[PDB]
């Protein structure tokens, strides 16, 4: 019965979430993605191997792989949006 | 072979690409097609002075390609354009 009678407020809810998500994907579409070393700043360039420093001691190189990756919770399309502004409303990771 | 402290071979020349530099780029590619006609002048050097030791060409993409061809040498962090002899002949003191 609790649940029966909120659900005016659920709709408003979701629906201002569902708008939310369509700007967070008119503005952050595709740009959360981004290299394995911080010094390529495309795809076409962020392949290969680099040398990483551990820790960042010069003295403690070692040799890792680049990969253009993306975002664990991105705004590429809506659904996508949806699950990263639900995860901020839960005031879970948002900083990040 | 004699003289040199590895196996070596006169058939082609070797390609050291530093661990930084991704080979199948367009630059690399592209300085690695018009290089491959130095292994003509590398074989012909030779052949005038056999006593002759390692002919190198460092490009400034970051590649070596130096004749007779042998393996290379932990990780590597060798890169042709901080050696002392690419320095002294990309500028004066
Ligand atoms: C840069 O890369 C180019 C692409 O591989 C090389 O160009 C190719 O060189 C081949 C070797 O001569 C050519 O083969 C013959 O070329 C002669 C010259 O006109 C012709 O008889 C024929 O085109 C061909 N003979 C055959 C197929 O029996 C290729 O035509 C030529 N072009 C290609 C493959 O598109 C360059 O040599 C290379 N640069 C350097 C410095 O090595």
């Amino acid at each position: 019965v609790a649940i029966r009678t909120i659900g005016n407020i659920m709709i408003v809810t979701t629906l201002l979430q569902f708008m939310f998500a369509c700007i967070g994907v008119q503005l952050f579409k595709g740009k959360f993605y981004r290299c394995t070393d911080e010094a390529k700043s495309n795809p076409e360039e962020c392949r290969g191997l680099f040398i990483l420093y551990k820790d960042g001691d010069v003295d403690s190189p070692v040799v890792r792989e680049r990969i253009w990756q993306n975002s664990d919770f991105n705004f590429d399309n809506v659904l996508s949006a949806m699950m990263a502004l639900f995860t901020v409303s839960t005031f879970e990771g948002w900083p990040a | 072979d004699a003289n040199f402290g590895r196996q070596i071979s006169y058939q082609h020349a070797a390609v050291h690409i530093p661990t930084d530099i991704y080979e199948g780029s367009t630059i690399v590619l592209n300085e690695l097609n018009w290089t491959s006609a130095l292994d003509e002048v590398f074989k012909k050097n030779r052949e005038e002075d056999p006593s002759l030791l390692w002919q190198v060409f460092g490009s400034a993409t970051g590649l070596a390609r130096y004749y007779p061809a042998s393996p290379w040498v932990k990780i590597d962090l060798y890169d042709v354009r901080r050696r002392p002899w690419y320095i002294q002949g990309a500028a004066s003191p």
